[PDB]
């Protein structure tokens, strides 16, 4: 998954 | 086998990626083992190109932006007979036409090795003996998202149910016991600012913490 950034 | 091991001491692993808002784990973490065994095999360390993958692997099961698994990558690497550098064929987080050009291939893999799922020893092993090993893990959790520093260990983790790729390059403990409060030295794709320069120390031998040990695997070069 992708940073929550 | 060692008590220790850090693959990055020794030359096999590439500057900290970042995936950015892009599906992709499951692409760098390829790249990672890649690059890991093309560089034990040749000496020579090559940043290969995780877009490569998000662009022509539908075939094999990934999906580029949207998901997509390790062995999946290994196995369109064998197909396809190639992998392209990360210079030749660049990073630009969304999925795009597939321009694998052979021309430019640095890579190549004849297949790959499982680990058996959720044995740490197994895993530990390869580790260990082989370079740099591709890992799933459960990462939804902000403890994760905000980790700095230390052994991480969530207690909502799952060891079943996974959503991210990450790359396992060693491992070590804390402390001078070395059979306690060890840990897996991860290398994440979420940039060098995230975490520990981008890594992260997972709690080993905790039980196959966060499914570091479900579904490992490297390519065979
Ligand atoms: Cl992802």
């Amino acid at each position: 998954r992708l940073s929550a950034k | 086998l060692p008590k220790s091991v850090d693959w990055r001491k020794k030359g096999y692993v590439t500057p900290v990626k970042n995936q950015k808002q892009c599906g992709s784990s499951w692409a760098f973490s390829a790249t990672g083992a890649l690059e890991g065994q093309m560089f034990r095999k040749t000496g020579k360390l090559v940043s290969l190109s995780e877009q490569n993958l998000v662009d022509c692997s539908r075939p094999q099961g990934n999906q580029g932006c949207n998901g997509g698994f390790m062995a999946r990558a290994f196995q369109y690497v064998k197909e396809n007979g190639g992998l392209d550098s990360e210079e030749s064929y660049p990073y630009v987080a969304v999925d795009e036409i597939c321009k694998y050009r052979p021309e430019n291939s640095v890579a190549q893999d004849t297949g790959f090795t499982v680990v058996a799922p959720g044995k740490e020893k197994a895993l530990m092993k390869a580790v260990a003996t082989v370079g740099p090993i591709s890992v799933a893990m459960d990462a939804g959790h902000s403890s994760f998202q905000f980790y700095k520093s230390g052994i991480y260990f969530e207690p909502d983790c799952s060891s079943k149910n996974l959503d991210h790729g990450v790359l396992v390059v060693g491992y070590g403990f804390e402390g001078a016991n070395s059979q306690n409060s060890k840990y897996w030295l991860v290398k994440n794709s979420w940039g060098p600012e995230w975490g520990s320069n981008g890594y992260v120390k997972i709690a080993k031998d905790k039980n196959n913490h966060c499914g570091i040990a479900t579904a490992a695997s490297y390519p065979n070069v």
